[PDB]
């Protein structure tokens, strides 16, 4: 009994082992107040760009 | 005008604007007769952002 219960335990344990359970996931998130790209002003002659 | 326009949530619309506007200098207008001139406005650039 002892044996074929170890036996079988340890088996079973290798099997099981390719599952994979991490997982990645995708957020959308709409901004209300603000452009999202970065911003580019055009001064009398020039633009300049912020983050 | 060159413009961009956004929606804010609160029903507001925030825009990034240029504006150019006038009319063009013209020294070949000698004339002191024509004392009735076409309107002289000037000349303006703006560029801002509103909401």
């Amino acid at each position: 009994y002892v044996d074929m219960v170890v036996n079988a335990a340890t088996m079973m344990d290798k099997q099981n082992d390719g599952i994979e359970l991490g997982r990645q996931k995708i957020g959308v998130m709409r901004l209300n107040n603000t452009f999202v790209g970065d911003r580019t002003y055009n001064l009398r002659d020039q633009k300049m760009v912020i983050p | 005008i060159r413009v961009l326009p956004r929606f804010s949530a609160d029903g507001q619309i925030e825009m990034s604007l240029d504006i150019e506007d006038g009319n063009d200098k013209t020294p070949q207008s000698d004339t002191t007769t024509s004392v009735d001139a076409l309107p002289e406005v000037g000349r303006t650039l703006i560029s801002t952002i509103a909401r």
